[PDB]
């Protein structure tokens, strides 16, 4: 619902408030355009954010494809508290 | 408000996050919470804080040594004594505002009518038998339900909520009425590995379940929980009782690996903190009717950092 | 404290741990370290104990409201543990008195902060020290846990975060969008009237703006302090100018300039009801005169500090904020609402402090087990994540090779006019800003070693005016930032750009 670069996926990330944001990327795209369109979107620092997708960590470098990202994944989203 | 001036101030914090009306509802219950060990005073503290109506607590058993140093409601010379006793000043200065009461008769003694004058019943260090028994009563009786224990770097929390409805918040702000259904601790506690929506489960299913079991079943063949000072005695029971109850389940003992014995004996201080203060806020979210409670199992893992939300009985 | 079992309570008992903040985590880690065993504990902290902390910080009561939390939290923590060796320090840990050495006593440091601020300063301290550190937060629900390790994992600022919520001058002045842009511009036209008259905080409609581009202390007074005569420059007069700016006026909803005549014509808490136009237009003006009333007894010359729990401080806000909002078309918000925003107060509960310290300890005692390899950053969720998980593990990463701070000779490049940039441009938007550096030392790595910039007071003053090419600066040139009390060194490699940009003083190269 709401697309980045190429064509043909459907991720969807999720946050801790359990929010949700439906995202269209190209099969073979850094993510880390995914991870800006987010942060620029939800409007928070991209360096709090921390995506995971099963356990492990989006890299700035990886892509769907080589993380075997299908239609419908879910992408989780954590963002650093800072309240002591 | 509807609430004290004051308590508009000593509040503020915990009300610019779940709302004045839910800080009412939780200003109007009152709290029965048996076991006054690690977890036991973990808990109490989390909710006289949170400021119930009222906490009762309730322990027959006396204060052993070797509390000092695990509880910090008791003072450094009362060993001897009631432990709920012991704990009840303490406790008491933790919030003026609450009334906390301390009770010393065996929980099993105790007759329906006891538990109906509370609003959610919390039991640790309890046996099997005196689970499902209590949180049978609490269900005839439209009582929230709540359990839970810790062993080692483990811990666990149950919850039986029964037609339990609430108000999320999905978005100004809306707010919407969910409703959601728990099951007897005895349905949980007895799952049939035949059915297909179980076996087809197992896979995904944390074995802290199953460790659950088999030091249930300690708690029961044995009168005290696991011990450092009887390490092999009990390590060696321990494997012994993981196969009887598995080679009944029809599971295969591998779900639990045997060196789970090494990581589930005495009472560890961080992992009561961890725990208590989730089985206490799942508390609080019931009493206060905000937010999706978690149906209706918690397995704490403290060796690989894990809090698992299971689902088990229905 | 007995079983946990033999090579690891030694270390648990002879450590010497430290522990800083005890606010909301602090306590409760202050009750688990020493009830897990750790006997030699050292405490630090800035604040007195206020009673809104009674509903978490167990350690404190309403008796001890205004005392200093280190102290009481010693004394309460002594209660249930006689035995216990504990110190603390009832200061600020950006304290130059607690250097390195001071950090390379303790085996382990746990932060319990409550701003990027202090987790920077820390952060650098123990990769000085070389000593694990344990990074902690929270907030409502939600908070999580990591570890902090010179060499072998990330540091807290491999991935720099804001020290403070910076805003755009445009937005604020010109165009306000959110509800906070309209709060910001009350605080500054709050440090404009009563307090310290910040250029950069201004308030007036800005000419210079890029999307319009164009053909207050000074009001203030000349008016005698007004609040009909202000009321109408700053949501009418200023307003009715802002619209002559057509070009910033083009799609966007344009505002609706008020006038204090037509104005005048019209259960939660008492601050959560949200108010009429006139009921806050009369708030703005019974403030702004009882807050003159109160500065007028604070000395002579003394300006005003905004502080949220100061009542006729808050009045103000709350209704400047409101009337400014009113006027873009922005639905107004209550007290309750706009003090949380203003005062940044994060909503904190007993529960989730209580599990995040829980947690803390188990790390250390991973790590003190030499099993630092097992540590990894917990999250804590309100809701189970898609794999029924309340509480998600992931791997600690390795440090980044581009770190500002942690890497081994940490140097990057400064790209900018050497001829424009003054010298405290450098140390102000460069140095102190952008590398995030409170105490810069800046010379110039060349054969003499000039000093451009001093630390200390009194030395370095009469330069910042100057030009950065009149010390010699040029293209290709080498400066070297330094921060001794934390042992940190940045070199920076300047260069020259003259056809740069537009208010685009310098530019580091690796941003976008
Ligand atoms: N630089 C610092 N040095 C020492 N202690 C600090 C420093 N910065 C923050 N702290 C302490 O960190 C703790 C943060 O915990 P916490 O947020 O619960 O306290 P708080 O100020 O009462 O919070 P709030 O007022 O927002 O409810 C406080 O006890 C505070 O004094
Ligand atoms: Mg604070
Ligand atoms: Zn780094």
């Amino acid at each position: 619902g709401d697309k980045k670069e190429g064509e043909y996926i459907k991720l969807k990330v999720i946050g801790q408030d359990s929010s949700e944001i439906h995202f269209k990327v190209k099969m073979t795209t850094h993510l880390k355009k995914l991870k800006e369109s987010y942060c620029q979107r939800q409007g928070v620092p991209m360096n709090s954010l921390r995506f995971l997708f099963e356990g492990q960590r989006i890299a700035d470098n990886h892509t769907p494809k080589e993380l075997g990202m299908e239609e419908e994944d879910v992408i989780e989203v954590y963002q650093e508290q800072t309240g002591g | 408000g509807g609430i004290s001036e004051e308590e508009a101030a000593q509040y503020d914090r915990q009300i610019r996050l779940w709302g004045l009306e839910a800080q009412k509802r939780l200003r109007a219950s009152r709290v029965l919470l048996v076991g006054l060990k690690g977890l036991g005073a973990e808990i109490a503290k989390n909710l006289i804080l949170a400021g119930v109506k009222g906490l009762t607590m309730l322990d027959h058993e006396q204060v052993t040594p070797e509390d000092p140093g695990a509880q910090f409601l008791i003072r450094t010379g009362s060993v001897g004594r009631n432990r709920a006793e012991a704990s009840l000043e303490r406790a008491q200065n933790l919030n003026p505002m609450v009334d906390v009461k301390v009770d010393t008769e065996d929980i099993e003694k105790k007759p329906e009518s006891f538990f109906t004058q509370f609003d959610a019943v919390c039991l640790t260090c309890c046996s099997r038998d005196v689970i499902v028994k209590v949180d049978q009563i609490c269900h005839k009786n439209s009582i929230k339900f709540f359990t839970g224990d810790v062993f080692g770097y483990h811990g666990y929390t149950f919850a039986n909520l029964g037609e339990h409805e609430f108000v999320e918040e999905k978005t100004e702000t809306t707010m919407v009425k969910k409703k959601v259904v728990f099951c007897p601790v005895k349905e949980a506690l007895e799952v049939d590995w035949s059915s297909e929506k179980a076996k087809a489960a197992l896979k995904r299913t944390t074995s802290d379940y199953f460790l659950l079991q088999v030091l249930l079943k300690f708690r029961t063949d044995k009168g005290r929980d696991p011990s450092s000072d009887t390490y092999e005695e009990d390590s060696e029971l321990l494997l012994q009782i993981r196969n009887d109850v598995l080679d009944s389940l029809g599971i295969s003992p591998d779900l639990l690996p045997e060196d789970f014995v090494r990581y589930c004996f005495s009472e560890m201080a961080p992992v009561c903190a961890v725990v208590g203060g989730i089985l206490a806020q799942e508390i609080v979210k019931a009493l206060s009717q905000r937010d999706p409670p978690h149906n209706n199992f918690f397995f704490f893992d403290g060796m690989k950092g894990n809090g698992i939300v299971e689902c088990l009985g229905p | 404290s007995r079983g946990l079992p033999r090579e690891l309570a030694e270390a648990v008992a002879g450590g010497r741990v430290l522990v800083v903040g005890a606010g909301g985590i602090g306590c409760e880690l202050l009750k688990n370290l020493v009830l897990t065993g750790f006997s030699h504990i050292d405490l630090i902290d800035l604040d007195t104990i206020d009673v809104s902390n009674l509903n978490r910080q167990f350690l404190f009561q309403k008796k001890h409201v205004g005392r200093s939390k280190a102290q009481v939290a010693k004394e309460s923590v002594l209660q249930f543990y006689p035995k216990a060796n504990i110190v603390a320090y009832h200061d600020s840990i950006m304290n130059p008195d607690y250097n390195v050495e001071f950090f390379r006593q303790f085996i382990l440091v746990m932060n319990a902060l409550d701003n990027r601020a202090a987790r920077n300063h820390v952060n650098r301290m123990c990769l000085a020290a070389d000593v694990p550190l344990i990074e902690s937060g929270t907030a409502g629900y939600l908070g999580q846990v990591t570890t902090i390790k010179k060499g072998v994992t990330e540091c807290y600022e491999c991935h720099p975060k804001p020290t403070q919520r910076t805003f755009p001058g445009a937005t604020i002045r010109n165009t306000p969008s959110e509800p906070i842009h309209c709060i910001v511009w009350a605080k500054y036209l709050f440090n404009q009237l009563f307090g310290e008259e910040d250029a950069d905080q201004e308030v007036s409609p800005d000419r210079a703006d890029p999307e319009a581009a164009w053909e207050t202390k000074e009001w203030a007074k000349s008016t005698g302090y007004d609040p009909v005569k202000l009321f109408t420059k700053l949501f009418k007069d200023d307003i009715r100018y802002l619209l002559t700016m057509d070009k910033l006026w083009r799609k966007r909803k344009p505002p609706v300039p008020l006038d204090w005549a037509e104005v005048q014509s019209q259960l939660g808490l008492k601050d959560q009801q949200v108010l009429d136009v006139k009921s806050y237009a009369r708030l703005f003006s019974k403030s702004i005169e009882t807050l003159r009333v109160h500065l007028a007894e604070k000395g002579d010359g003394a300006e005003l500090i905004w502080d949220k729990d100061d009542p006729s401080a808050m009045d103000f806000v709350t209704s400047a904020a409101n009337l400014r909002m009113h006027i873009f078309s922005m639905n107004m918000k209550s007290r309750f609402d706009i003090k949380s925003m203003a005062g940044n107060i994060i909503p904190a509960i007993a529960t989730t402090n209580a599990v995040i310290a829980g947690l803390i300890v188990l790390e250390g005692l991973k790590i003190l087990s030499g099993k630092i390899d097992q540590c990894r950053t917990i999250f804590l969720n309100k809701q189970p994540n898609p794999r029924k998980k309340l509480l998600v593990p992931c791997a600690l990463d390795p440090p980044n090779p581009n770190c500002y701070v942690c890497a081994s000779k940490p140097e990057v490049t400064v790209r900018l006019n050497v001829h424009k940039v003054t010298v405290l441009t450098l140390q102000d938007k460069i140095v102190k800003e952008k590398f995030a550096m409170v105490a810069p030392d800046v010379q110039i790595e060349d054969g003499k070693g000039t000093i451009l910039i001093s630390s200390e007071e009194g030395e370095t003053e009469a330069n910042n005016h100057k030009k950065l090419s009149e010390f010699g600066i040029r293209n290709g040139s080498r400066l070297q930032a330094d921060d001794f009390l934390q042992d940190y060194t940045l070199l920076i490699n300047i260069l020259h750009s003259e056809d740069l940009g537009k208010d685009v003083e310098f530019e580091v190269v690796g941003d976008a």
